[PDB]
DNA sequence: CACACACTCTCCAATTCTCTAA
DNA sequence: TTAGAGAATTGGAGAGTGTGTTTTTTTTTTTTTTT
């Protein structure tokens, strides 16, 4: 093994080279020495350094390509490496009988730039197999994490000596070596009996994720292509279905595929899979940036400085939608529910929701649906839903079963998935009955429940809808109550903070300065386009993988989800007295009046009231009400349900 | 096989055939080939006895409408016949010359053929800096008495499309034109399966005797013709296809 | 061939100290653990519950006097498999002689004993035997370390640590650990064979062979000295009489909703209960259980099947639950504090208003006994109110309060049977039967489907309910109260419409209930303005805006019905008299009267009139039964009937 | 994959046999 | 005819080739005819 020797001495050296990573590695021993010495305390940082591809690539080329293009070959050595390295510079402490025995290897993540690897689950053909690819997609399916062997100490009660004993699998190690059958030696070689000394064994987790590509990305007539990748040990629960990812790994092949006499014209293939490196999150349909976007310290100073505005709500909610003319309340109202009011986990099991729903019903062709897809375009978490193409089972939970493991198993449905989210309910009316139950539940407790296959779990649903539905006709009737308008049960439309009714009124003036507006949008050219030439998309942004006063009219969506992201964290506005005055008494109007015996005003209009003070609030970034959250949130309640203005 | 081969009160027959190399993602669903193969026989272990399941090795496909995607998401137009269509471009009566071949065989229907001709040609499809995108295709709804010769231009705009899709009102569910959720009878695991709203993806789907569809199979048509996508929330899945038809 | 490693732990060291602290331990009698090994070999006990807080006091006692240990706790809670073997061997050698004259009636393990011992000894002379679990008549459990307070717990101590399902990874198999959580699924008690006692048909030799696989081969070899050398070749009969049964339990422990990270499904952990630790788990529980995380095998075919990928489950240790003095308190409290009154408004203190609901819902919560037949003791309430009105507020206030309360909705009781396929169980519940001595609070009452309808209706006039899956005509008991939140159709109540014309109820199963409340909201001036006050000075100080007295404990209500629940006050013949002449007039008057024709007084407004007068002296002393009762009841109906025609 | 079952391939010492023993 | 030395054969343990598993139809969609 000359070759195994220099490929560990050169990682040696570029890992001497560039002292980044060992600083890495001394602030990894330093933490978790501290933490072993320091109570409720679980966070220990894993064996796991990312190096970044481009300072291999500039240090040795040689060793670059090895990696980029046989990774089963130059991993393993640099692995090595990186673990001798640790051990050198270790801090020898006193032994806690289990390190001595349980191997701790320093596995490596990679991160940078990858050229021609910078894939996708349906471009990956198998001229890509052996090599080190980064695929992108949507989580699909993620197995039940499931421990593994691949080290069983055993003690001899006759010597006094420990034996023990190395397992490898296809799945585990990159390099193939002969399977082990994965059965503990209960005789040693001179006869004598071994009992297994769990706990000074090495299990690692091991989980089996589905990537699948975006959808968005497949080509014109083809459904979406899914590759399986092969996350453990630190990497098992790093993923959730509905989370876009971008998995480094190696992808492998594994099998006889036919070639064993059983088959001989069976013309079936080898089953192939990525064993994954690293998990990247990009997401919030940014195609490059996480959720959780980082927020740097002059984007805090500029958040801090715009929420000193006199407006700030006016500037945020018509910077929402620029492309849909009109609708300002609704905008306003969408703003409120992106960061939803505070909620209360009250004693005796009370729990008072923060989250806004929003209705809206109107008139054919009134960006009803626009507006939900913007929603799903904008909130970090939001999941697009239709009446027709959704069940009850798909929207709370399908009891499928595992394969990696072979047992019954819940699937979350696409209104559990977005918890903590929203959900985006297109075609609200169209949904049969036997399929709206499940939502009526969860707008009502915001839990699930589960009582088929012998399984009674509770999900957690915490996420706001919010939905657009047709009046009962075409169009929407002034001539009858807003009860036969709509199609949904009073018992449902009482779970929604705001009920926007749309029409769609023919006038002149209105209808110039939308026909100006829309041909305006429909001229608009993107900056690296000619006229008259088709809009081609590629998304080949990876460029790299990995994370390689002011009065502004309009702010721009990143920005604007940037303040989102920040207000929501941040800020948790507590209720005042000033401000209940204003509330209790705008409620106290609205419930006792002539004009409002047409509504369905009820006791949830005063937790709407303090749920969208408490939202605007958050608007401002005060951390307490005020009495003009309490006026702001009155006055669009009120035009929510009367409309003057 | 082709639907004006087979017998006589025959069902059309399946083959399976196998790719390789070059000769794979050559063509989608629906696409009409012509293939030179090997028939070949294998022995699948899945019911006589000596029987054995023929399949055909492909050795060249020669379809009429192009690679996936169409000609690949790009060009694949001779130079002499790019030419050819920049020299008919030009030509003033281009517009004539469309029209008056849309279903030669029709009489009369120029405003109809007209209209049949901007919606093969399609407007342009916009996306927005913020988001949010707005279509560009054109969809034609052809009320009128019987025997005008309606079904006879939507079947010719089945031909002369590149991508199209046939389709009877009457006979044609929710699930079955946007996009239906299927158990794998071997793994156990739900897949989608599309329907005639993705099988046209990137052309046009005609629907013949649309008054004639059950109330609640019209309306799942009702996102996928503006928002030009199909979201399906069934037996865990949770997706949000494309037809752009 | 098999490597060596070298791991400083050193078994022998740690079993001479073992020995030491089982020998010369004694808490702030003799030695406790000396009195426990005594009581064991009396017979009167079998759990030698080793606890870790008496090892680290010991540790921490040698400590200042030459620090002969080794850190036994740190060396046990990271291999517990093992050391609960060198714990019982320990045991073995210190095991006392009894002290007590225990009668042997049943001594087939001695009788085996002295047999194959005289067996042996008349040819040892030449004129281990046992296997060490054979004897053993105790099971031995590890007690985790309570809270430590010091620099010894510096993250250490994972056992003292509960974890949830998700945090259980996989490297801490084979230490003691403690999950929190919600058992699901307990399984019957199953006797596991731990050492068979194989008979040989000839040579008489008898030959054990223990066992912890989940399955094994009998040896049906006669191996034995005498059977080999003469060549019998025997074949060996399995002796249940002679072999060692450990009752062997198989629960199922999920993880709380609080503990699921966000897009998440909670996980489940399988827990192998066994010796004495059985049948102390059970559905409705949550508990903090301790145990031993290990690898189960999958043992046999399977196994070259799929691979390294182990299964796991939790040898279980330790359960932990977390859910005359008290009559007198309660009776201070009925002295200071006017029940009628206070624990109405206690019910639902953070709900304004509608005192006469909540006094009504003390009824229900109390109920008549009347168990004799000739009928029932169950109150049933149904709260028709109005949509926006807090009636699931009330229901879910009551099910919080009341012991075997349950919550449901109508659209998603009855039962399912062989939910499992593996398993293959039989005889599943619902909703009712859960709350057999409790409350049903059945929330969207009018939205509940026909199957229900007949299920409920079978519930109510019998108190069981009774399936007919496959002929078998099984029945579960369900002598549940009825609580019903149905609100009306077309959203809100029409006052002008009759009442079971705005709720989709048939008149046959609403006249059955014992009293009604027609509850619906008006918008006013005031009551709203009070209302809204107190809800957002819920939000502000997270508590309730505290006006007057608020009694939280359920506990005086238990103990009311327990102590009335014996004594049964007898009605009075007077009572009697005054509530037939009751009946009269109040007939008169429904004839009179005829509006709605939902009031007719029927003999069930009597037997509801009578448990009513039965539950309120139930709550006041024995035998409060007199016209102070009947006036208080009937009052307490016309009122109710009465609410049906408000405004 | 491997442990257990069913069974063909294969093999010496105790069991039978008939020539030479008493 | 008897107690005892020689040939002659074949059954009971074992070397070995090839087997046989674990292994599954729940729950969820989609259709279709009656209701
Ligand atoms: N203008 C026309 N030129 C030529 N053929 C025509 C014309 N109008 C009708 N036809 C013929 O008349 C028949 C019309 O049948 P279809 O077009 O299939 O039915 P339809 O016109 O769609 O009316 P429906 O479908 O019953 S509402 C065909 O045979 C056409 O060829
Ligand atoms: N008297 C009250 N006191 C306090 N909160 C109340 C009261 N009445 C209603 N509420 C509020 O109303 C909400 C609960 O009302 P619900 O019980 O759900 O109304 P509902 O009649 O059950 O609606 P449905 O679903 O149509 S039956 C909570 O926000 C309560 O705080
Ligand atoms: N107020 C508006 N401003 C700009 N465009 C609008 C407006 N209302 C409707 N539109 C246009 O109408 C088209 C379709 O709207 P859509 O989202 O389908 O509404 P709905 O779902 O209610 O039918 C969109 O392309 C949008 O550009
Ligand atoms: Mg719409
Ligand atoms: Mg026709
Ligand atoms: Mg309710
Ligand atoms: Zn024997």
């Amino acid at each position: 093994d000359a070759v195994f020797g220099d490929r560990v001495r050169r990682f040696q050296e570029f890992l001497d080279t560039f002292t980044s990573y060992r600083d890495s590695v001394r602030s990894i021993q330093v933490y978790n020495s501290n933490n072993a010495a320091n109570s409720t305390s679980l966070n220990i940082l894993p064996h796991r350094i990312i190096i970044s591809l481009d300072d291999l690539r500039e240090f040795d080329r040689s060793f670059w390509s090895g990696i980029l293009v046989e990774p089963a070959y130059f991993i393993p050595p640099a692995e090595k490496a990186l673990t001798d390295l640790a051990d050198s510079m270790d801090d020898v402490p006193h032994p806690n009988a289990s390190a001595v025995s349980s191997r701790h290897p320093w596995k490596l993540s990679f991160k940078g730039s990858f050229g021609a690897h910078a894939l996708s689950p349906r471009t990956l053909t198998a001229q890509h197999l052996n090599k080190l690819v980064s695929v992108e997609g949507i989580v699909t399916k993620t197995s039940l994490v499931r421990p593994k062997l691949i080290r069983s100490v055993h003690y001899a009660a006759k010597t006094g000596r420990f034996h023990y004993r190395d397992y490898t699998d296809a799945t585990t190690t990159l390099t193939t070596r002969i399977p082990t059958p994965a059965i503990y030696p209960t005789e040693d070689t001179e006869g004598n009996k071994l009992t297994t000394e769990y706990g000074y064994s090495t299990f690692i987790d091991h989980q089996r994720i589905t990537v699948q590509e975006m959808p968005e990305m497949a080509p014109a007539g083809q459904l979406p292509r899914s590759i399986d990748v092969i996350l453990d040990d630190d990497l098992v629960d790093k993923t959730k279905p509905g989370d876009r990812v971008n998995v480094v790994g190696v992808f492998k092949s594994l099998g006889a595929g036919g070639m064993n006499q059983s088959n001989s014209n069976t013309l079936i293939g080898f089953k192939t899979l990525i064993l994954g490196n690293t998990v990247y999150p990009l997401h919030a349909r940014s195609t490059g940036v996480a959720a959780r976007q980082m927020l740097t310290d002059f984007d805090i100073r500029n958040i801090n400085k715009l929420s000193k505005k006199k407006d700030i709500f006016d500037i945020l909610s018509q910077s929402l939608a620029p492309s849909i003319y009109g609708h300002d309340h609704i905008k306003k109202a969408i703003l409120l529910m992106l960061m939803g009011g505070v909620e209360k986990n009250l004693e005796n099991g009370s729990h008072l929701r923060g989250d806004i729903n929003i209705l809206m019903v109107g008139d054919p062709s009134t960006a009803k649906s626009q507006l939900l897809r913007f929603v799903l375009n904008t909130a970090s978490l939001a999941i697009a839903t239709t009446g027709r193409g959704s069940s009850g089972v798909g929207l709370t939970a399908a009891v499928t079963t595992d394969r990696e493991t072979g047992e019954r198993r819940l699937e979350a449905g696409a209104m559990v998935l977005a918890d903590r989210g929203v959900v985006c309910i297109d075609e609200f009316d169209k949904m049969t009955d036997v399929d709206r139950v499940a939502i009526h539940e969860v707008m009502e407790q915001q839990t699930v429940t589960i009582a088929k296959a012998g399984i009674h779990t509770t999900l957690n649903a915490r996420c706001s809808v919010i939905a657009a539905a047709n009046p009962v006709f075409g169009q929407y009737d002034v001539n009858r109550d807003p009860h036969q308008n709509i199609a949904l049960p009073d018992s449902l439309l009482s779970r929604f903070d705001l009920l926007f009714v749309v029409t769609d009124d023919i006038n002149e003036i209105r209808d110039r300065s939308i026909s100006e507006h829309v041909l305006r949008t429909h001229r608009y050219l993107p900056p690296g386009y000619l006229e008259g030439e088709p809009v081609r998309e590629r998304l080949n942004l990876s460029l790299a993988v990995g994370e390689d006063t002011e009065i502004p009219k309009l702010v721009t969506i990143p920005f604007l989800r940037k303040y989102v992201q920040y207000a929501k964290e941040r800020v948790i506005p507590q209720l005042t007295q000033e401000a209940i005055n204003v509330i209790v008494k705008n409620y106290t109007d609205l419930r006792n009046d002539d004009n409002t015996k047409k509504s369905p005003i009820t006791a949830r209009t005063l937790e709407t009231l303090i749920r969208l003070a408490t939202a605007h609030a958050k608007v401002r970034l005060s951390k307490t009400v005020n009495k003009v959250d309490a006026k702001v949130a009155a006055n669009l309640l009120r035009f929510a349900l009367l409309g003057e203005d | 096989e082709i639907p004006e081969l087979v017998p006589v009160g025959e069902m059309p027959r399946n083959l399976t055939m196998t790719c390789d190399r070059y000769l794979t993602n050559k063509v989608i669903p629906g696409t009409r080939v012509t293939i030179v193969g090997i028939y070949s026989i294998y022995n699948s272990k899945n019911s006589g006895v000596a029987i054995r399941t023929p399949y055909i090795k492909i050795l060249g496909i020669q379809s009429d409408v192009e690679t996936s995607s169409i000609w690949n998401s790009v060009t694949m137009f001779t130079e002499e016949e790019e030419e050819e269509f920049l020299q008919l471009s030009r030509n003033p009566k281009l517009y004539e010359i469309l029209t008056n071949s849309i279903a030669p065989s029709i009489f009369g229907n120029e405003d109809i053929k007209k209209a049949i001709v901007c919606l093969l040609m399609g407007g342009s499809k916009k996306i927005l800096p913020d988001g949010m995108r707005l279509r560009g295709d054109i969809n034609v709804l052809l009320l009128g008495d019987p025997g005008t010769a309606k079904s006879q231009l939507l079947k010719f705009v089945e031909k002369v499309s590149p991508i199209a899709v046939y389709t009877s009102g009457k006979g044609s569910s929710a699930a079955g034109l946007t996009a239906s959720v299927q158990r794998d009878p071997m793994t156990r695991e739900f897949y989608l399966e599309g329907g005639a709203m993705v099988l046209a993806d990137g052309g046009v789907v005609c629907i013949d005797e649309f008054d004639k569809m059950r109330d609640e199979d019209r309306v799942a048509i009702h996102e996928a013709m503006e928002q030009q996508t199909i979201s399906i929330a069934k037996a865990g899945i949770t997706t949000v296809l494309n037809s752009r038809t | 061939a098999l490597p060596s490693i070298q791991l400083p732990v050193d078994y022998n060291n740690l079993f001479n100290e073992i020995t030491d602290f089982l020998v010369t331990f004694k808490q702030d009698k003799g030695p406790k653990y000396m009195a426990m090994l005594q009581k064991v070999a009396n017979r009167e006990l079998n759990s030698v519950i080793i606890d870790l807080d008496d090892i680290l006091q010991y540790q921490n006692e040698k400590f200042l006097q030459g620090t002969q240990a080794d850190d036994l706790v740190s060396a046990i809670q990271q291999n517990a498999n093992h050391f609960t073997e060198l714990f019982c061997r320990a045991i073995d050698n210190n095991m006392p002689l009894p002290t007590k004259e225990i009668d042997y009636k049943d001594d087939v393990l001695d009788v085996i004993l002295n047999q194959r011992r005289l067996r042996n000894e008349r040819m040892l002379s030449d004129r281990e035997l046992f296997p060490p679990n054979l004897t053993r008549r105790y099971f031995l459990y590890f007690k985790p370390l309570s809270q430590n307070c010091a620099r010894r717990y510096r993250k250490k101590a994972i056992s003292s640590k509960p974890l949830s399902v998700r945090q259980i990874k996989g490297d801490f198999l084979g230490q003691l650990i403690t999950v929190r959580g919600i058992i699901t699924r307990v399984s019957d008690v199953k006797p596991a064979v731990e050492v068979i006692a194989y008979t040989c048909d000839q040579c008489g030799y008898e030959v054990f062979q223990e066992v912890n696989s989940r399955t094994f081969t009998p040896l049906s070899e006669c191996t034995s000295e005498e059977c080999s050398q003469n060549q019998t070749k025997g074949q060996l009969f399995m002796s249940t009489r002679a072999s060692k049964f450990s009752a062997f339990q198989e629960c199922k422990i999920q993880e709380l909703s609080q503990q699921v990270p966000v897009g998440h499904i909670p996980r489940s952990l399988n827990i192998h209960v066994n010796g004495t630790l059985v049948r102390s788990l059970s559905p409705g529980d949550i508990v903090d259980v301790t145990g031993i995380f290990l690898p189960a095998p999958y043992t046999g075919f399977k196994a070259l099947k799929a691979g390294l990928l182990t299964e796991t489950y939790l040898e279980a240790q330790f359960v932990r639950q977390h859910k005359s003095d008290v009559e007198e308190r309660v009776m201070e409290l009925i002295t200071s504090g006017d029940v009628y009154n206070r624990l109405a408004k206690s019910i639902a203190p953070e709900i304004y208003g509608n005192l006469d609901v909540k006094k009504a819902l003390l009824l229900l919560l109390v109920g008549g006994v009347d168990k004799r037949v000739g009928i029932r003791g169950d109150i049933n309430v149904c709260l028709m109110g109005d949509p926006g009105v807090a009636k699931s507020q009330l229901l879910k206030a009551i099910c919080k309060i009341s012991p075997r309360g349950v919550y449901t909705t109508g659209k998603g009781t009855a039962a399912v049977m062989k939910d499992p396929v593996t398993d293959e169980m039989i005889l599943e519940g619902g909703a009712l039967v859960l709350a057999d001595n409790g409350i049903c609070c059945i929330d969207e009452f009018d939205k509940m489907d026909e199957s229900d309808r007949t299920a409920i209706h079978e519930v109510m006039e019998q108190q069981t309910i009774s399936i007919s899956k496959a002929g078998i005509n099984t029945t579960l008991n369900a002598r549940t109260s009825i609580l019903a939140a149905a609100n009306p159709l077309y959203g809100r109540y029409n006052p002008r419409l009759s009442p079971l014309d705005n709720i989709n109820l048939p008149a046959a199963l609403l006249s059955r209930f014992d009293i009604l409340f027609l509850m619906l909201d008006i918008p006013s001036r005031d009551d709203d303005e009070k209302l809204a006050e107190h809800v957002t000075y819920v939000h502000m100080h997270n508590k309730q805006p505290d006006l007057d007295f608020t009694p939280v404990e359920p506990s005086k209500m238990r103990e009311y019905i327990a102590y009335a629940k014996t004594k049964r006050p007898v009605m009075s013949e007077a009572v009697n008299d005054y509530v037939v002449q009751a009946y009269i007039r109040l007939r008169q008057d429904s004839k009179r009267e005829m509006k709605f024709s939902f009031g007719q007084a029927t003999p069930r407004t009597l037997l509801g009139i009578i448990r009513l007068s039965q539950a309120l002296a139930k709550l006041r002393l024995a035998d409060m039964v007199d016209i102070d009762d009947v006036e208080e009841a009937l009052r307490l109906v016309r009122v109710s009937k009465e609410s049906l025609y408000q405004e």
